[PDB]
């Protein structure tokens, strides 16, 4: 009614709904592909594509089990999903993957067919899918050096370098309970998963934490990836943003809802209320964008992304943006300030209220992990709702004003201008 | 598209002293011209001024 | 830029009133006769400025064969206007013709764009 | 005129208009299409642009989503104003104002769009091949418009009188709470739409079986079957399909795509493999046709296919729920076939 | 390698190289198509800006031909120049240069421009759609090239030194004189060319009966047969559609188009009937279908058929010519079918 | 414009006879090293002027891949030119590289050329 979060050693979280058809268990260790490192890259994304190796799959399918299983940058998940009555069907079969079997998914005959897919997985990525792609880079270079670089996915490179002595090296290291939790959404209770946990013996590593690193940070830079053979041009942008409990995560949650998400085709989308989008119709600067607030553990990323045919003058699509970025410090308008804290909430649902059970686990396990506990929905809008004006204009009079970018792209960006253009497009002249 | 690209006048401003795309490459020679118009300029200003006094 | 929602309201009144009706139409008869328009083939929405985008919603959504019709008399106008003289009589548009083709599209236009204005500005009380 | 609402205690309130107006009872090819296209534009007392402008400020959006058999015209918002979105819909299904313009500028072009991202997916090319070789004139007609048939806008707005009627419909709600829904279902316009009669389908429909249709695609290469299955082969290509797609079945790594659709009075069982390789499609439907004529016991997935199945439902309108657990042997009798991509180098079904 | 020429006392001569490289023995599909289109290109000693320059100063044009059996390198030109365009068809089938640029910039190109056309003629669409589906990969190829299958230049040169041999060409002539034919086609390099094998088929092709295939198409609406006749059954259908094509037949005015092929081993017997209604399609082979089954006495188009196939022969090389006085009445009995336009809207065949 | 063509003839002859070869070659191999060019990653097709009708008959023909590779040099040129640096020893292009990539094309061309000037002149005797 209210989430329960217990803890016997193994912290034990759950969420109950009562109007689910099923239901999922699972772990979430505390560490992601942002605790790997620059030549181990992608180890957390093969570690998740064994456990669905057919082997592993076929056992839990006979079962009735379905797993998920999905890897972030602050941390890393394993899920299972059945009906809710074979709620033990999940706990055992769990536990069989994570403490009893080893070398059993760890075959030299199943390693070298998932990192024999795997590769052929990082390489129909950053071939076809440029606005991840792009996405993936801008990360590379804001945060170069630094723990959020290291694409989740890892590099086709730090990919073909690994054997199965790498995949344990950060298994028997960041695979810890002190660094995971476990739970359980969809159509089950607390009283019944805790119960058949308390029930199963043994202990892995105790006492053990996973390692650290130096701390992430942020630095204006670009990176460019020049393809005159593809029919478009994705471009990614953004500034240091804000981290997971920060006291501005929703005030910048807000400022991006502004101006939001366009697609130059549905026509649903070329009459909401945003101002930029004014300007950028007039000629079809482009087919569509987006924004974004991502936060991240140490640090964050503002700014947003955008695909476009239009390659003469996406000099002026960055242009009118970064402009419009400007009022949020000097002149936006109250009466979009509403417009957003009500769009905002309704995105924050679909986000959090989806009738997904696994989407309702990485949401818990996650930030049961980073702040101990999660904050609920009233909480949110609670929070949302007291945002003023000048939250708004003192967030982005730090955040946004005359601060360094970060952008990265691909396809026909010949036309994307420079570095001291953009960046300087941060503010306006003042008498 | 901006309004320094669309106006009749400003456009030819923009496009021969600000989006001008240069050779990446070109060193302090290729700043001749430009002080070249400085010096022509320097010729109109003081010698009309100096007209009004001239017979 | 007097605009035509605008001539509308004031022009509707007028129409209206029988008092104002029977005073201001004869005259407004008696007008468009010495403006010498039909005797150049146009119409009076042939007349209406275009430069400007309310009209260019209100020619793109036009119907074809009625584009097809105004761009004759535009250019019949133009022809004869150079040849300095008025068209064989019986070719004048008649006063049954004169109507109002285009002002639907431009009161549509005008319309929707008032609306935007005003959904771009919409303020909020709490 | 059906009326259901699953309540919670939940922030994000939903909801729904369920009509049959699909491809499958479209008048001509797509108008379906034109007519999906045409939703939450205007109005003729509510502007497009006034309806999306006061819908951010509440905090909701609206949806009109097509297929064989709905064009859904599903709302989504924050609880407090389900009545807005209700009346919305309802409005929308009445009197929108279906201008000329708003066709040439907004709905043929969005139409045209769909169409566009289409004919860049073979499996879908070839989805549309199935349908209008088995099934024919009825489920067999096409999905999205194509001006191959001049659909006017006349076409459009007949369509429009047919479909929405209340003999036709079927409201729904998630986080709804059901007798606010049934009132303001009835305060609405939605009430005093012409009620007409349904078209939905309890008679089942005329199949054909070995029919086989070939295309000349530039792209992958995908050959793909189709199955007139019956209201009881229901539950059987259920437990097939979701074997196919999982694990146990060890030729799930030779077909690309198989799943089947689910009617109330029909589906169809249509098995996709995809490749670039003109090669990969006649080296692994050489196979696949065979490994199940040759009999799969489809059981050890009954365990799989009510979890793939209890999930896959979240709509609070489905079919045959009970009739799982009577399921055991499969064998592959009679079958349609469409193959496309390279047609000079992809098998033919004399060959299979 | 034949070689005939008819003399006569004229002022043009002509002159051709009937080679054996059509569609039907095309390796990929449409590789005819590019070696059609790159004939008269630059040879290893000849520059084609030469072969046209240094032509029209003597007076005399080249044109190679394609079609489902031949390549026909024919030329054209005034008389007493006869081994200047003798000794370039030859210098073109040893050694034109096959260059990597001649391909992007004027191969390719002019290919793309041919199915230009091509896709703006539904009945041409539906032709090639009758041979791919009656008589397949053999006779079924492609005519002309549409990247569905990425033949590389590689795959256009390895067809050059297929198609271009001793045992497969066959020189003409019209207004040459025969032993200067033979001694200039000797001293030329087409005696140098390798000699190789033939690839004309003595034994008949391999048919089928039945089968259809239909199209999504934007354009006028047509429907078409295809008849896998035999070597015998040539003159008969010859009669056929030479009355189904004149004032004799009544329905010569419900068929838009009806002609026989002929091969060295077989033929087809299409019928188009194409109209931009859709329903015209549909009201003109209900009937058309019917009436010949009934049967028809076609003698009496045999005083016709007879001057509509000794005016249509003037190559000098011919099929079947004494054949015709042994016919008389004709009947239906099964065949092949391809609808093209509006599908949801034009006969099928299971009504047909 | 000194023609390529031209350029052939005068250093094919230069290479094939042994007297001349061994005298020009040394200076020649001294020249194209005090030239600084292959020490900002040039291959020396890459310095040949393009503003003209032949070399972009020869660039539309030089292979894909072919193109990439003068382009990176090309701007990594540029790049280190405006560094006011040479590039690190051992990224140079080394005396086995600097090979003629371009010259068949550009000769291929002028070739073509020549062959069409002379066939818009070609005159008669009767
Ligand atoms: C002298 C110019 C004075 C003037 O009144 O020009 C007004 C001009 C209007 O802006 P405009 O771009 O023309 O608007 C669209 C209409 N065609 O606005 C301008 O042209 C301002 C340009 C400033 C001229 C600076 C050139 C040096
Ligand atoms: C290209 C531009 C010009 C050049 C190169 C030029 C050159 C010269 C030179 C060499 C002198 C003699 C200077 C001296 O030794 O005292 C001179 C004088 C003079 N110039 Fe110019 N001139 C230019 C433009 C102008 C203009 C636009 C005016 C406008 C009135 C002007 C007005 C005068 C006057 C009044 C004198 C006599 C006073 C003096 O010599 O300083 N000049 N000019
Ligand atoms: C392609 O590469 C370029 C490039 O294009 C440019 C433009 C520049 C920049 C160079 C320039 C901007 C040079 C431009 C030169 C001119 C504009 C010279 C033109 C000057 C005139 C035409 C003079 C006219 C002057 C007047 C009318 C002033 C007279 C008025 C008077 C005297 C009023 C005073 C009188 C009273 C009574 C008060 C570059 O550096 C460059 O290198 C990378």
């Amino acid at each position: 009614a209210e989430v329960t979060q217990l803890s016997n050693g193994i912290v034990v979280a759950t969420e109950h709904n009562p109007s689910a058809h099923t239901a999922s268990v699972g772990v979430v260790f505390g560490s992601g592909a942002a605790n790997e490192n620059p030549y181990n890259n992608g180890v957390s994304n093969l570690w998740k594509n064994i456990f669905l190796s057919k082997e592993n799959s076929a056992v839990a399918a006979k079962e009735g089990l379905a797993l998920s299983s999905n890897i972030s940058r602050d941390f890393q998940s394993y899920i299972v999903s059945s009906l809710p009555g074979s709620t033990d069907k999940s706990l055992d079969f769990l536990n069989q993957s994570f403490i009893q079997q080893k070398a059993n998914l760890l075959s030299s005959s199943n390693f070298e067919a998932t990192k024999k897919s795997v590769l052929k997985q990082v390489q129909d990525f950053e071939d076809n899918d440029h606005p991840n792609r792009v996405l993936e880079h801008l990360h590379s270079t804001a945060f170069q050096n630094t723990p959020l670089s290291l694409p989740t996915r890892g590099t086709l490179e730090s990919l073909e370098n690994l054997v199965v002595a790498d995949l344990e090296s950060f298994a028997n290291n960041h695979f810890l309970n002190s660094n995971a939790v476990v739970v359980g959404t969809g159509n089950i209770k607390h009283e019944d998963l805790v119960n058949s946990i308390e029930s199963k013996n043994l202990s892995l590593q105790t006492g053990t934490k996973p390692v650290l690193k130096k701390k992430a940070a942020f630095l204006g830079s670009e990176v460019r990836l020049r393809d005159d053979t593809l029919p478009k041009a994705w471009i990614s942008l953004a500034v240091e943003g804000e981290p997971v409990n920060s006291p501005n995560y929703f005030v910048a949650k807000l400022a991006a809802q502004i101006f939001g998400s366009y697609n130059a085709f549905e026509p649903a989308s070329r009459l909401q209320g945003i101002k930029l989008l004014d300007n950028i119709q007039e000629y079809q600067l482009c087919d569509n964008f987006n924004h974004f607030s991502l936060s991240y553990k140490d640090s964050g990323l503002w700014g947003f992304s955008t695909a476009t045919r239009n390659v003469t003058m996406i000099d002026d699509l960055i242009h009118f943006t970064l402009k419009q970025w400007n009022r949020l410090t000097i002149s936006v308008t109250d009466t979009e300030v509403e417009r957003a804290k009500s769009l905002l909430k309704l995105q924050l649902g679909q986000l959090y209220e989806s009738g997904n059970p696994v989407n309702d686990a990485n949401l818990l396990g996650a930030e049961v992990l980073i702040k101990g506990s999660k904050l609920s929905l009233g909480e949110a809008f609670k929070k949302i709702d007291a945002i003023t004006v000048k939250d708004v204009k003192a967030w982005a009079g730090k955040r946004l004003w005359d601060q360094d970018i970060a952008i990265a792209g691909t396809g026909q960006i010949e036309g994307l201008l420079d570095y001291m253009r953009i960046r300087s497009d941060m503010s306006m002249m003042r008498w | 598209m901006a309004f320094r690209k669309s106006n009749v006048y400003l456009s030819l401003v923009n496009s021969y002293i600000i989006d001008s795309p240069q050779p990446s490459s070109i060193n302090y020679w290729w700043n001749m011209g430009s002080l070249l118009g400085l010096c022509l300029v320097i010729q109109i200003v003081t010698g009309i001024f100096m007209a009004m006094h001239y017979s | 830029p007097q605009s035509f929602t605008s001539i509308a309201r004031i022009g509707d009144y007028i129409l209206k009133s029988p008092v104002l009706s029977k005073l201001c139409v004869p005259v407004a008869n008696q007008f468009i006769n010495l403006a010498g328009y039909k005797k150049l083939g146009l119409k009076f929405d042939d007349l209406i400025a275009e430069e400007n985008p309310i009209m260019q919603t209100a020619l793109r959504r036009l119907p074809e064969d009625e584009s097809y019709a105004r761009a004759y008399r535009i250019i019949r106008a133009h022809q004869t206007e150079l040849t300095h003289h008025l068209l064989p009589r019986n070719e004048w548009i008649k006063a049954q013709e004169d109507v109002p083709y285009l002002l639907p599209y431009i009161l549509e236009a005008e319309a929707a764009a008032k609306e935007k204005d005003e959904l771009d500005n919409i303020e909020v009380s709490k | 005129l059906t009326v259901s609402a699953r309540d919670a205690p939940t922030k994000i309130s939903t909801l729904a208009v369920k009509v049959h107006g699909g491809s499958r009872y479209a008048t001509k090819d797509g108008v379906a299409h034109l007519l999906n296209r045409f939703n939450f534009q205007n109005t003729n007392t509510r502007s497009a642009l006034k309806l999306v402008r006061e819908s951010e400020l509440l905090g909701g959006t609206f949806k009109s989503t097509l297929d064989r058999e709905y064009i859904t015209l599903k709302a989504t918002f924050l609880k407090d104003d389900l009545p807005y979105y209700v009346n919305a819909l309802a409005d929308v299904l009445y009197k929108t104002a279906f201008k000329p313009h708003e066709l040439t500028e907004s709905v043929l072009p969005a139409a045209r769009y769909d169409y566009a991202v289409a004919e860049q997916c073979p499996v879908k090319s070839a989805e549309d091949q199935l349908y209008a070789i088995t099934f024919r004139k009825g489920l067999g007609n096409p999905l999205l418009y194509d001006g191959v048939e001049r659909v006017s806008l006349q076409d459009i707005k007949d369509f429009a009188d047919k479909v929405y009627t209340k003999e036709n419909l079927e409201v729904s709600g998630e986080n709804v709470v059901e007798a606010d829904l049934k009132r303001f279902v009835d305060e609405s316009l939605l009430s005093t739409l012409p009620a007409g009669k349904s078209l939905v389908s309890k008679s089942e429909p005329k199949f054909f079986l070995g029919e086989e249709n070939r295309v000349r695609f530039i792209g992958d290469s995908v050959a793909a079957i189709g199955i007139p299955v019956n209201k009881a082969s229901l539950a059987q290509y259920e437990v097939l399909a979701n074997y196919l797609t999982s694990a146990l079945s060890e030729l799930s790594g030779l077909i690309s795509s198989a799943k089947l659709d689910k009617f109330t009075d029909g589906g169809l069982f249509t098995l996709f493999v995809r490749d670039q390789d003109s090669a990969v499609v006649s080296s692994n439907i050489k196979k696949i046709v065979a490994d199940l004529k040759k009999g799969k016991d489809l059981s050890p997935a009954i365990n799989y296919t009510k979890l793939k199945n209890a999930v896959q439902n979240e709509s609070v309108s489905s079919p045959i729920e009970l009739n799982f657990d009577a399921v055991k042997d499969f064998k592959l009798g009679k079958f349609n076939y469409v193959a496309v991509g390279d047609v000079s180098n992809l098998p033919y079904l004399d060959e299979l």
